[PDB]
């Protein structure tokens, strides 16, 4: 099968520079080109440039052309994306596809890598703060406030509870730190009788945190 | 540059029944091989997007039987002949035949259920929060149907504006329900001199708007 594998996610202040790859398995990746495109949150799809991997031509929406900067190298079967002067704006899942190797057909996009996640942002990486949303049937959860990038992800009883479990997208506060809250609804009557407890996992400050919901 | 319009943009189906998805580009799409290069794309929720038609008409490999595709030159039809659950997502029109190529805006296809009103839930802010200068107060919208839903914060009966941020889950993949937070954020000094918290929800599945409220 054909599969397209991106470099892991960014997160940079405003004005850097950022260097993306694509390596491609399962074909020739010299007899195709690849097209990037981007999705900025809760946005659509925006088509960014292509490269061909067979002749090195390549062509760029027009408010990429300055800042973008694609290559390849057909040793390792990887395409390169380089992202010059990132702004805010630039916050986004940054994808790669398989595409034409040329002009004589129009576009494939048949095959999609997994995803960059680039966050750009003058905040600086911070694990969350944790606080208790405390409780026939009842609600619990717990808010997960104040941190930077995504994302959080969040467990209730390491896994065990699973049932009748909300976690909401995020929201970016005024503050450029993100926020949200995992709920939870059980019986009124196990309230007093079973412990609940919701697992933070925040990979990008590598942090870790545990808190007991208490009624 | 190309435009591409989808229509419509929100899309429920009876679960099992068929579905048709628009879109329309501002100029023919043939290209000067003699091809028409509309793809459609799909976005699972938390997904990459994958190509479920190429060239107006052509399935992928991996596609099953019931979408198909048909269209003139500026006039297009994405077709699902019995929605599932598995369906639910964002469908993307491009074209790929004049760069830069572009997408049609997206039509999100969602399971059309029974009406099901919100159960509302409160949160004070917890003492720890307190303690750090900030008040954060949570109303909850658990398991309703369809996703349109008002929520409005009053303080001493002060209704409030500006104040609040809310989030809503993706579809549910068994009840077909979402859930939505609304989030309303205060000084600890301004939330400790106010006495009465409520969020007044409405929904259609309500003949009458529930207030959910707490007492400092």
């Amino acid at each position: 099968e054909v599969q397209l594998v991106q470099s892991g996610p960014e997160v940079k202040k405003p004005g850097a520079s950022i260097k993306v790859s694509c390596r491609a398995s399962g074909y020739t990746f010299s007899n195709y080109g690849i097209t990037w495109v981007r999705q900025a949150p809760g946005q659509g799809l925006e088509w960014m440039g292509w490269i061909s991997a067979y002749n090195g031509h390549t062509n760029s929406a027009q408010k990429f052309q300055g800042r973008v900067t694609m290559t390849t190298d057909t040793s390792t079967s990887t395409a390169y994306m380089e992202v010059r002067s990132l702004r805010s704006d630039d916050t986004a899942v940054y994808y790669c596809a398989r595409d034409r190797r040329d002009l004589l057909t129009g576009s494939l996009g048949d095959y999609w890598g997994q995803g960059t996640l680039v966050t750009v942002s003058s905040a600086s990486t911070k694990g969350p703060s944790v606080f208790p949303l405390a409780p026939g049937t009842a609600a619990l959860g717990c808010l997960v406030k104040d941190y930077f990038p995504e994302p959080v992800t969040v467990s209730w009883n390491s896994g065990a509870l699973t049932s009748g479990v909300h976690t909401f997208p995020a929201v970016l506060q005024s503050s450029g730190l993100y926020s949200l809250s995992s709920v939870v609804t059980v019986p009124s009557s196990s309230l007093g009788t079973q412990t609940y407890i919701c697992n933070v996992n925040h990979k990008p400050s590598n942090t870790k945190v545990d808190k007991r919901v208490e009624p | 540059d190309i435009v591409m319009t989808q229509s419509p943009l929100s899309l429920p189906v009876t679960l099992g029944q068929p579905a048709s998805i628009s879109c329309r580009s501002s100029r023919g799409l043939l290209y000067i091989d003699g091809n028409t290069y509309l793809n459609w794309f799909q976005q699972r929720p938390g997904q990459s997007p994958r190509r479920l038609i190429h060239n107006v008409s052509n399935r992928d490999s991996g596609v099953p039987d019931r979408f198909s595709g048909s269209g003139s030159r500026t006039d297009f039809t994405l077709k699902i002949s019995r929605v599932e659950a598995e369906d639910v997502g964002v469908y993307y029109c491009m074209q790929g035949t004049y760069w830069p190529f572009t997408f049609g805006q997206g039509t999100k296809v969602e399971i059309k259920r029974t009406v099901a009103a919100p159960s509302v839930f409160i949160f004070p802010p917890s003492d720890e929060q307190l303690k750090s200068g900030t008040a954060s107060v949570v109303c909850l919208l658990n398991n309703f149907y369809p996703r349109e839903a008002k929520v409005q914060w009053k303080v001493d009966n002060a209704l409030q504006s500006g104040n609040s941020q809310e989030s809503v889950t993706e579809q549910d993949s068994k009840d077909s329900t979402y859930s939505l937070s609304s989030t309303l954020t205060l000084s600890k000094a301004d939330y400790e001199k106010h006495k009465v918290y409520a969020c007044e929800v409405t929904h259609q599945g309500l003949s009458s708007p529930v207030t959910k409220s707490f007492n400092r």
